[PDB]
């Protein structure tokens, strides 16, 4: 059979939809891993910090408490482990496959994560 | 609104890694269980999928939601039916649950991807299998084109229809899919909706229940005055279960913990079904129903309870320890993208055996041509008849060598 398919092409092609990461200036601080520029990144990429300590914590066994732009919490890693957690989140935890879009929100829609963009409006499932 | 339940089956099979469950979900609703006590027991996916259709052409009709409002409509969906999917996975040893679901099977669902290898063994054999086990509705599907070009698809395409020639199987539609984008499900459905021809089910041949997964469905840190039975989750071959009927647990299990195979089988008696979202009497076959049973939560965990059977009071299904496998051996070792010639078999050595549903462990006892005997560690039976599908140790994880026929 090779007659319905082309049409689906051409439906699937019509429905189809780096400068913005800060350069991040921390040496590798022992002890409690502290960042200052985490702050900036938060607002650059537009989000919430929590999410991002969220995140660390499902990566490695660390504790620590939130304090309000410099963040302490505990554990000695390295600077460039720390920058390629960083360079995984903004891949293939965030952004879309069929599209390079910058704007992404929060919406919760059951309990766990589910993030939505801006620009066109589809949903996403990011869990691992 | 009072929701009809399941009454056609449809099934989906692929290839590993590729992604099928997250299809399945995709298709349907809220997230599956299977992969301390709950949700994980054998590999299989299982979620409501709803079929209401607006007529009031093309392909954009279906959602979620029973609350439609996405494309332009402010009114509700006319009744036209209600299914439960069952998915089983697209292994080269996980097999036992593939066949199993091909005899409950109504309609089928088969996916091939571009990103390997063209010519494919795995998905041949399935089709083989497909052949032999009395099915005709086959549908084909396309799993990943996000990142490929313009031609390359065109190609793959090509090379299909090649392969697809000298086969039984030919009343096949082919839609390409996506599993991440939440689009393309309505065209789905409706493709499921049209194409198929529905089948009706007959109550006068003997009944058979094949629980594959096992729960334990209450609040970590139960009451002892509230106490619920242990639902055994499990996909129902032939015959209609009702309210009322005495149930029994096949292979039997291991107790004294010198070691002793023959015992009686376990009794048990339903409490309560588990069906769509509101509870229901009577259970129609096709699909993965949870049967609350009268049994312990401490029986059901993990690796015991795989592949074990269940049948009303004085039945038909055959306990085994020991087992026959007639097998037919292939040309050449396949699922490569480096080639092996099949060796003669060789005495004491740990290989999995797949008959029914079960996947377990097993050893080698006897050397012969076209027949072998194999010990059991862990439960196992046999249905009415169903084919066979062996995995032997070479490099690391098991691979395939062909596939067998059950003479008992």
């Amino acid at each position: 059979v090779g007659l319905p398919y082309s049409e689906l092409l051409s439906r699937f092609f019509n429905i189809l939809r780096k400068f913005r990461i800060p350069p991040p200036v921390c040496l590798r601080d022992g002890k409690k891993t502290i960042f200052s520029n985490i702050q900036d990144i938060a607002e650059k990429l537009h989000r919430s910090p929590e999410h991002l300590i969220q995140y660390l914590f499902a990566e490695l066994g660390t504790s620590g408490s939130v304090d309000g732009k410099r963040l302490v919490i505990k554990g000695k890693f390295q600077s460039k482990q720390m920058e390629n957690v960083l360079r995984r989140y903004i891949l293939e935890y965030v952004t879309c496959k069929t599209c390079k879009s910058i704007n992404t929100e929060l919406k919760r829609e059951n309990r766990l994560f589910f993030m939505v963009c801006k620009s066109c409006g589809s949903t996403r499932s990011v869990s691992s | 609104i009072i929701n009809r339940q399941a009454t056609i089956n449809i099934g989906t099979i692929g290839h590993v890694a590729h992604g099928k469950s997250t299809v399945v979900r995709a298709i349907s609703g809220v997230q599956t269980v299977r992969f301390l006590e709950r949700n994980i027991t054998i590999k299989l996916g299982y979620a409501n999928a709803k079929i209401y259709k607006c007529q009031e052409s093309f392909k954009s009709d279906k959602e979620i939601s029973p609350k439609c409002q996405r494309p332009g409509c402010p009114g509700r969906y006319k009744l036209v039916r209600h299914v439960s999917f069952v998915d089983c996975p697209g292994h080269d040893i996980l097999m036992s649950t593939m066949l199993s679901g091909a005899a409950v099977m109504d309609a089928a669902l088969l996916l091939i991807a571009g990103n390997e290898s063209c010519p494919q063994p795995q998905t041949s054999e399935h089709l083989a299998a497909i052949e032999i086990m009395k099915l005709k509705h086959v549908i084909i599907l396309q799993n990943k084109v996000d990142l490929m070009r313009e031609e390359s698809a065109l190609e793959h395409q090509k090379s299909i229809l090649k392969f697809i020639r000298g086969t039984i199987a030919d009343g096949a539609p082919i839609v390409p899919i996506s599993a991440q984008l939440k689009y393309n499900i309505d065209a789905v459905n409706e493709f499921i909706v049209k194409t198929i021809p529905v089948p009706p089910r007959d109550f006068m041949i003997s009944p058979r229940l094949i629980v594959i997964r096992s729960f334990d469905v209450n609040k970590p840190g139960a009451e002892i005055e509230d106490l619920k039975g242990g639902v055994a989750g499990g996909s129902i071959l032939n015959g209609v279960f009702k309210l009322g009927d005495e149930i029994e647990i096949r292979p039997g299990i291991v107790t004294k913990d010198k070691g002793k195979i023959q015992c009686k089988p376990i009794f048990s008696n339903i409490v309560s079904l588990f069906a769509e979202q509101n509870d229901l009497k009577f259970a129609v076959p096709g699909g993965l129903i949870g049967v609350g049973t009268k049994v312990d939560p401490t029986l059901c965990r993990a690796d015991r309870l795989v592949g074990q059977v269940v049948g009303a009071k004085g039945h038909l299904p055959n306990i085994y320890t020991d087992i026959e496998i007639n097998y037919f051996l292939l040309r050449r070792l396949l699922g490569v993208k480096k080639q092996a010639k099949v060796r003669k078999l060789e005495p004491n050595e740990v290989l999995m055996v797949n008959i029914g549903s079960t996947a377990t462990g097993a050893r080698v006892v006897a050397v012969k041509a076209d027949m072998a005997r194999l010990q059991l560690t862990s439960p196992a039976c046999t249905e009415i008849n169903e084919k066979i599908a062996l995995s032997r140790r070479i490099e690391k994880h098991w691979r395939l060598i062909g596939w067998a026929t059950i003479k008992k």
